[PDB]
């Protein structure tokens, strides 16, 4: 009376990521489907109200493990926000473009996983290997790889190494040949348009009612993103195009993110030239460290040092829902502070969150191999949707 | 997360040392027991220290195999289980093994010889190896299991070599505590039902009529921890028998009508029986034995002198009751 | 690069009796300097050759068969994942960490009954009473 | 990656139990007793490493004043147990030992970025 | 005060290449399909006349 | 050597390692808990193991104590345990010692004891 | 013209200023045009639906409204339907609780219009018996969230096809995000070798959590602070 | 067209020789193309354990932050001067409407006044009662527009869009995806 | 995602005490109808009558709740641990949690009087 329905995947189905996900098919047509989440749902955000916002940074990068930095962003500005202060001129910059470098590896990542999830294996080594490249570029300002303890609610962690702002400009120029290299096998190619060409489509109000965001609406047609409607970081002082689609298809959703390499890159060409000189984290002492120059030889130093490490600094009472433009979509906070140091609550509002809610009123009709190419590019990485 | 193991708190052993069950009874627990295992990857090892770790006793374990021993790390908390390798030959791998156990078992018996080792070396020489060094260093509640069946008398060299173990336990450490269990059955057991549950021939002698009552391990297991850590266990002798005494036809009729298949059956007798076991003892993987031929005349000989679970406070199960779980997936 | 003419003219400096040990060892041929070796003894080189990639330069020769990474000593371990120009036999010994003790270098025995065990480092909370009696 | 205690020159222990390193590991690693000693001067009696939840945040770096536990390079200390894995005093002192030129090449090139 | 950190060059960099560098190489489409119809034909001219070759061997034969 | 282990029997490790460090033998704590302890305690996962390949890792007191205390011409004392090699901020940081009394007088942090001459 | 030919970067001048002249301003300066903006809009919507309206607050430019729980669908509707005031899109719900007052938990509401580039924030009340209804009427979206704050709170959504629980163990009981209960919750797991299956027994640890906000000042350090009420909408003082 | 393509020669990459560089450049689809690899004695040379600019490095600091004479902490304060959470009853809406506003109050009489303020203050009229006192100048000066228009939901700082279209786009026509900036 | 999986209903809150009765009677009897699936489906060791003696004392244990909204909350639970048991969404670990007592014989000394409390200070 029911299709025979199946569990799609419990360990390997799409990579990085625990697809558990009912599908009743009918033809090979699913006639509705049901994702189950909650199989990496480690409820973290119990634990983020016992932990000061001086430690709760890094569950935030846990979370959305492919684009950590824009996690680490979105909290920080949340802090910000509700702290009343402001980060400086070269901490904004830095930033900025560490927030675009993850979002070159973003969908440097989820295009080729992507292509993989489907079989291109090609992009699937090209684009991770470029990956590595920027695991370099991770490596040097911060620690090590893939978990950045990195920028503060005060703004920036620590200033770059010596020659960082050079030696990523003699990575930047030969980023182009090896992105359009990738775009030459897969942009034409019958193959991929046959299988992408309007696969899942997404109409306009639709897209709304499904609180979808980012590539994904910005594909349907809406001119909508966070870096140029309500911007910050000096996305205004860089000059940023932004590319919109036409159809409500998946080749949409593909080209766009084929076009955010070529946006981003023009972000580093004018954040590299344009970087300037000033405090790299907040002017005071007291909502971040201060430097360990000059705490063994003050005695004010000291105490911000200590408070700072075991109560940790004190929060205006609010709340806030602060929201930015990640690689993934609308990635959004809300926070709800005591006053105390601990953050009373905080939700995270996960961008794959909603897209993965919205599936089964897309993946409607279509087949079972089809229903793995609306999979990564609704871009369900699994660690955002539960948490 | 109670201790249902024990009978109270605080246990001073029998011999003199302080042991102090701290927390409350679960897996991050401490009981304080020192325990040694021999052999504890058999079958009725795994199920033993299972329990045994599960309060969180620190067990000893002597391994033989380094690929076997790795399926019994997960039923103890960190210090809980530990490993260490030993030869029955070398003694001081023995002596090494014990220097701090509380209390120990012994579950080592093979029912066939290698080219290595008989009866003789493993059921009378190496018990009396391993208990001389029990003696020597005074460990408290020395427990020493014998199967069924065992006698003084010849037919079963297995079986002769089995009461021949009992008096050298009788007689070194000469307290210590002796348990013969029934026939045993569980989930892939040795020869009993995984040898009933798939068998291109089925045959044996006797015509299926020798008598048994087998009993479902984890009770075995079970009452094995209820003998461990109480008083009223010292040099006495366990029969440990099933509720009710079957025949063969009885068993193999119970199982196939839950199979719904024709279990084959042969029941030649025992002059060409003898000869085909002869050969596969050059084999390297276990075949049946040419001296479990000689069991299959033999049948349970209960002693009536001796103690059962209902002196622990222990009613085990019923065969019938479990026949549609054990070989449920060979439906 | 990887061409055959790379290949074949490292082999023919370095000699065949090495480069029959380097091709068990690993599975390229490679032709340093001998830049230093280990308090533990480990030949280590580094590479001008203008065809290698980036991150191929410099590269250990081990002295066991049953090798593995940790053999190393520190000071050099850092230079062999890049960490500094110069190897630390050529250092001023002001950066040399001045030290009131000998040196061990325990490597890693993991497995090996060297291996490390644990233990808490300090007493019991609450010491117990001592039995003394008092005959009245 | 893993972890080391320093040492002064003329090898003293540099530790205080300032417990900064057990007040901000988010994941509570550390474990610390400490007693004051024969000469009156403050030592750390047990330091523990829950290497098993070490996050690797480095927070525990940055939160010594004194300088003493740091992040040592090292990642290839791949154990078979988990009783290997709980660092106490001694082995992080080994480590110390052991890792000594490389900490102070690090830090010959990251304290001034601290 | 700032001092030691990294700047960018006082010149500043070179412009980096960001478009879609896609050549469109190659020949006109009509010139590969009018070196398909010669390499063919030729072909056929190759192979008939063989045949018919063969036919006159087999007479011969 | 032969310490009981808890039911009379005797565990025998050698003197190299009945101690607190390679440079002291006597615990320097009230609840140190020395190895005789320690052995005492688990020797049940010490056993088929190497006593050599453990860390022994040099303890700090009796480096300390050959150290030469060091005088200062006026009254207060400054110290940091800073080298003067390395290029940034290292060493305990800039507390001040009273030099007065009868003796030395042990910088907190680092140890190194000063005298007033 | 050729690879080896090609300059370095490492050598040459850079930019190099002696100090920065960093002007300092407290970061609310620019909201404020805004902000006395957006209280002229929020008096409006509280003129509009006066039947619905608790109240409307704002605090650096969220604008929040304050709704009755049996009051949430004709306040939502006029949130998308109207042509001044179209948010279109759910962004993100979710539920605080606050056991001190009566009425436990708060369901909070936030929307998108992407026409008019701006954000609303609905919040409601409910106590843990009674429910607050579903939007997934109109919002379609909004039913995957609203069947995440059910299983972190137990807070309902009346009018609601396939209500049941998400992100959380299947035989779960109880409610995660809720004060009373546990950090470690009820039940740990590991595998009984003996059942072949994992048991749920309950909880013992190694190490008891150690929280450390014992330490923690009664008075909030943070100070009164100043307003950036406008003088349109403060109330006139006498004479 | 500032950002297209360039030569290689300027990518700062491994290259090739000059027989293979006069083969290769016949056969590629675009000469200008990088293999990847970085030039080995350019890229991440000295390492960054060694750089002599990370020698003296003090601190970054801004000119009215570091004055060590001039400012105190409390002008420069952030954390307590952060706006209040103003909140709106039902209640006070009816205040601003009938007693007025700081810009155009409609009450005299400051000791009558306040008895005036504490009703409505207590709850003596109504909201709608309010609305139907209000008169048209009223609602269309402190409740609609000038011209009785509704408030647009207003933003933050609009963002009018252009759309880039001839070859600065990033994709020619036939391509589906506009750039509109 | 417009429509609803097979067995998942709109919530709706009875206004009556009796509707809600009427309810749970409906439901009681879709368990006691399903329950010979589950011996199937989850695999279970022991035998149908078990499942349908827990799941009567089950709603034993909340036949004395007096308010309407309590026994709501406590239909839409019942409802939901339905919705999970009669697919395959909880496993057979997950579903052999209503059998703690049944699968062990709780274990030697089972504490009853003061002195078995006292012995191991109340477990
Ligand atoms: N129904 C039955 O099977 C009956 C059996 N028994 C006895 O109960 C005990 C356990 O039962 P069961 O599980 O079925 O049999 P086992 O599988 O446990 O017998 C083999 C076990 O003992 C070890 N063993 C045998 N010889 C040696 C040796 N030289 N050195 C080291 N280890 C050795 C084995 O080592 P390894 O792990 O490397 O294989 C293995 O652990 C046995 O002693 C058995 O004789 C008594 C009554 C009924
Ligand atoms: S890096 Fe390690 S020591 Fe530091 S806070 Fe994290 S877990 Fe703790
Ligand atoms: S290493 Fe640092 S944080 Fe840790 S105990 Fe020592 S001084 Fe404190
Ligand atoms: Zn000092």
């Amino acid at each position: 009376i029911r299709a025979f329905t199946i569990n799609f995947g419990p360990q390997h189905p799409a990579a990085h990521g625990v697809l558990r996900l009912i599908l009743e098919l009918s033809g090979e047509e699913i006639i509705r489907s049901d994702p189950h989440v909650g199989l990496l749902h480690r409820g973290t955000e119990k634990l983020i109200e016992y932990k000061t916002y001086m430690q709760a940074l890094p569950y935030f990068d846990r979370l959305d493990y492919v684009s950590m930095m824009t996690n680490e962003q979105v909290f920080s500005l949340a802090v910000e926000k509700l702290l009343n202060v402001e980060v400086p001129l070269r901490g904004k910059y830095i930033r900025t473009m560490f927030g675009e470098i993850t979002r070159v590896l973003n969908h440097l990542m989820s295009v080729c996983s992507h292509a993989m999830d489907v079989g291109a294996l090609t992009p699937f080594l090209w684009g991770f290997e470029e990956r590595e490249k920027l695991m370099e570029f991770y490596e040097r300002v911060s620690g090590a790889r893939l978990h950045a303890a990195y920028v503060r609610p005060g703004g920036v962690s620590q200033d770059l190494p010596a020659g960082l702002l050079d030696d990523i400009y003699m990575w930047a120029t030969q980023f182009g040949d090896r992105l359009d290299e990738i775009e030459e096998l897969l942009t034409d190619n019958r193959i991929w348009k046959l299988r992408t060409v309007n696969i899942g489509t997404v109409t306009a109000q639709d897209a709304l009612n499904l609180g979808l965001s980012g590539p994904m609406l910005r594909g349907s047609g809406i001119p909508f993103d966070i870096r140029k409607n309500a911007p910050y970081d000096a996305y205004d002082k860089v000059d940023f195009d932004v590319p919109v689609g036409m159809n409500g298809d998946c080749y949409d959703r593909y080209l766009i993110r084929m076009a955010e390499f070529r946006q981003s890159l023009r972000i580093i060409e004018q954040c590299c030239n344009d970087m300037p000189a000033g405090a790299v984290k907040v002017e005071d002492f007291k909502i971040n460290s201060p430097p360990r120059n000059l705490m063994k030889e003050d005695m004010e130093a000291l105490i911000h040092h200590f408070l700072l490490y075991t109560k940790g600094y004190s929060v205006p009472p609010g709340e806030t829902y602060t929201a930015i433009e990640a690689p993934k979509g609308e990635m959004g906070v809300y926070v709800v502070s005591d006053g105390s140091e601990r953050p009373y609550k905080c939700k995270i509002r996960a961008p794959g969150f909603a897209h993965l809610g919205a599936f089964d009123h897309i993946a409607r009709g279509h087949f079972l191999p089809d229903a793995v190419a609306i999979i990564g590019t609704m871009d369900l990485v699994f660690g955002e949707v539960d948490r | 997360n109670s201790f249902e193991n024990l009978a109270q708190d605080v246990n001073i052993t029998r011999s003199g040392k302080t042991l102090i069950a701290k927390g409350t009874g679960g897996r991050s627990s401490r009981t304080g027991y020192t325990a040694t295992v021999f052999g504890a990857n058999g079958f009725l090892g795994s199920y033993l220290t299972a329990k045994l770790a599960k309060h969180g006793t620190t067990v000893v374990v002597p391994y033989r195999e380094e690929m076997a021993k790795r399926h019994l790390k997960v039923t103890g908390d960190l210090g809980v289980v530990n490993f260490l390798e030993m030869d029955l030959r070398n003694l001081e791998s023995i002596d090494e093994a014990v220097r701090h156990s509380d209390i120990v078992v012994n579950l080592i018996g093979r029912e066939y010889e290698t080219k290595n080792f008989n009866y003789y070396d493993v059921h009378v020489e190496g018990a009396r190896r391993i208990a001389e060094a029990v003696k020597k260093h005074n460990i408290a509640r020395y427990i020493h299991v014998s199967a069924f069946n065992a006698e003084i008398d010849s037919p079963s060299e297995f079986n002769h070599t089995k009461g021949l173990g009992e008096q050298v336990t009788k007689d070194i450490v000469p307290w210590a505590t002796i348990v013969r269990p029934a026939p045993m059955f569980g989930r892939e057991d040795k020869w009993f039902l995984d040898r009933m549950a798939r068998s291109p021939c089925l045959v044996s002698a006797n015509k299926f009529q020798e008598t048994s009552n087998p009993v479902h391990v984890i009770d075995v297991a079970a009452a094995l921890e209820r003998i461990c850590f109480d008083d009223s266990t010292v040099a006495q002798t366990f029969e440990l028998y099933g509720p009710q005494k079957f025949t063969q036809k009885q068993i193999i009729d119970m199982v196939s009508e839950t199979l719904r298949k024709e279990v084959r059956h042969i029941e030649l007798p025992k002059a060409l029986y003898q000869a085909y076991t002869k050969a596969t003892q050059a084999i390297w993987w276990p075949t049946y034995s040419p001296d479990q031929v000689e069991r299959q005349f033999l049948s349970q000989k209960i002693d009536p002198s001796a103690k059962t679970f209902n002196d622990l406070d222990l009613t085990p199960m019923e065969l019938p009751d479990l026949m549609f779980k054990l070989i449920r997936p060979y439906r | 690069s990887s061409s055959l003419y790379r290949v074949l003219r490292n082999a023919w400096e370095v000699g065949p009796r090495s480069y029959w040990k380097q091709l068990n060892s690993i599975g390229d041929t490679k032709s340093g300097r001998l830049v230093g070796t280990d308090i533990y003894g480990n030949k280590f080189y580094e590479t001008d050759h203008q065809d290698e990639i980036h991150l191929r330069t410099r590269y250990v020769e081990y002295k066991e068969k049953d090798y593995d990474m940790s053999q190393v000593e520190p000071g050099w371990h850092f230079w062999l994942g890049y960490g500094v120009d110069t190897a630390p036999c050529n250092t001023p010994k002001e950066k040399l960490p001045i030290r009131a003790y000998p040196y061990k270098f325990q490597p890693n025995y993991t497995g090996t009954p060297g291996a490390f065990v644990t233990y808490n480092t300090l007493k019991p909370k609450i010491s117990a009473w001592e039995p003394v009696t008092k005959q009245r | 990656g893993e972890h080391a205690l320093r040492r002064y020159p003329s090898g003293e222990e540099r530790c205080i139990a300032c417990k900064l390193c057990e007040a901000i590991c988010p994941a509570l690693a550390i474990t610390i007793d400490a007693e004051e000693r024969i000469d009156g001067s403050r030592r750390t009696t047990k330091y523990d490493i829950d290497m098993t939840k070490c996050i690797y945040c480095g927070y525990c770096q940055e939160s010594c004043p004194v300088d003493a536990i740091v992040e040592t390079p090292n990642v290839e200390y791949a154990t078979e147990t988990r009783e290997e894995l709980l660092y106490n005093k001694e082995k992080l002192l080994a480590n110390g030992d052991k890792w000594e030129l490389e900490l102070q090449y690090a830090l010959d090139a990251d304290a001034p970025y601290r | 005060p700032s001092v030691g950190q990294d700047l960018p060059p006082v010149g500043g960099y070179e412009p980096v290449q960001w478009r879609r560098n896609l050549p469109a190489r190659g020949f006109r489409p009509l010139v590969y399909l009018a070196a398909l119809c010669g390499i063919c034909g030729y072909g056929f001219y190759r192979a008939l006349g063989g045949i018919q070759e063969r036919r006159e061997l087999k007479r011969e034969k | 050597k032969s310490i009981i282990s808890y039911n009379g029997n005797t565990i025998e490790i050698p003197e190299e390692y009945t101690k607190q460090a390679p440079n002291r033998d006597s615990t320097w704590a009230p609840a140190q808990a020395s190895k005789t302890e320690i052995y005492k305690n688990n020797m049940v996962r010490f056993e088929q193991k190497d006593l050599s390949k453990q860390p022994m890792p040099y303890a700090g007191i009796e480096l300390i104590a050959q150290q030469p205390v060091r005088f200062v011409h006026g009254n207060t004392a400054v110290c940091d345990g800073a080298n003067h090699n390395g290029p940034g901020a290292q060493g305990h940081p800039k507390i001040f010692i009273n030099v007065d009394a009868p003796g030395s007088h042990a910088c907190q942090y680092c140890g190194t004891r000063y005298e007033k001459e | 013209p050729s690879w080896e030919n090609i300059k370095d970067i490492r050598l040459d001048p850079k930019v190099h200023v002696d100090e920065v002249y960093e002007p300092i301003v407290n970061p609310a300066d620019r909201y404020l045009q805004h902000v006395s903006d957006l209280h002229q809009y929020a008096k409006y919507i509280m003129a509009a639906l006066p039947k619905y309206i608790q109240g409307f607050s704002v605090w650096k430019d969220e604008l929040t409204l304050h709704v009755a729980p049996s009051a949430v669908i004709p306040v939502t509707t006029f949130l998308r339907d109207n042509t001044s005031t179209q948010y279109k899109s759910i962004i993100d719900i979710t539920a605080v609780d606050y056991p001190s007052r009566e009425n436990r938990f708060e369901v909070v509401y936030n929307f998108l219009s992407v026409r008019h580039n701006s954000r609303i924030r609905l919040k409601t009340y409910a106590t843990e018996v009674t429910p607050v209804p579903s939007i997934t009427c109109l919002y379609e979206g909004a039913n995957w969230f609203e069947r995440e704050a059910y299983d972190m709170y137990g807070v309902f959504f009346e009018g609601h096809p396939d209500l049941r629980r998400i992100m959380t163990d299947y035989g779960f009981e109880g409610h995660p995000l809720r004060k009373d209960f546990p950090l470690t919750g009820y039940t740990e797991v590991r595998w009984d070798e003996e059942k072949r299956r994992v048991v749920y027994e309950p909880l013992e640890l190694t190490q008891a959590f150690r929280n450390f906000s014992a330490g923690s000042t009664a008075w909030e350090p943070v100070g009164p602070g100043r307003d950036d009420r406008p003088d349109s909408f403060k109330l006139p003082t006498p004479k | 067209l500032p950002g297209g393509p360039v030569p290689v020669f300027k990518k700062y990459t491994v290259g090739s020789k000059g027989i293979w560089e006069k083969l290769r450049v016949l056969l590629a689809i675009a000469p200008n193309r990088s293999t990847g690899n970085p030039i080995v004695p350019l890229y991440r040379v000295p390492t960054p354990g060694s750089r002599p600019e990370a020698n003296v490095y003090q601190d970054p600091s801004s000119y009215p932050t570091n004055d060590i004479a001039e400012n105190p902490y409390w002008k420069r304060d952030h954390r307590r001067a952060y706006p209040q959470t103003a909140f709106f009853d039902q209640k006070t809406v009816t205040g601003l409407l009938e007693l007025g506003s700081e810009a155009t109050p409609r009450i005299a009489d400051g000791e009558a006044g306040t008895k005036a303020l504490a009703n409505i203050a207590n709850g003596g009229v109504s909201f709608t009662q309010a609305l139907g006192k209000s008169s048209k100048d009223v609602i269309y000066g402190e409740v609609l527009t000038v011209n009785g228009l509704p408030p647009v939901a207003p933003t933050l700082a609009p963002k009018q869009w252009k759309i880039i279209e001839g070859e600065a786009a990033i994709y020619p026509k036939g391509y589906p995806c506009r750039t509109f900036h | 995602a417009i429509i609803a999986t097979a067995f998942a209903e709109t919530v709706k809150f009875s206004g009556s005490k009796q509707e809600l009765q009427k309810r749970t009677l409906a439901l009681y009897r879709q368990f006691l109808r399903g329950a010979p699936t589950f011996a199937d489906l989850y695999e279970v060791q022991f035998s149908i009558p078990t499942i349908r003696t827990k799941i009567r004392q089950e709603f034993e244990r909340h036949r004395f709740v007096d308010d309407l909204s309590i026994q709501n909350v406590l239909y839409a639970k019942g409802h939901m641990e339905y919705q999970e048991c009669i697919n395959f969404w909880k496993q057979q670990a997950q579903f052999l949690k209503y059998f703690p007592e049944e699968d062990d014989i709780q274990g030697r000394h089972q504490p009853s009087n003061f002195v078995d409390k006292f012995l191991k200070n109340r477990a």
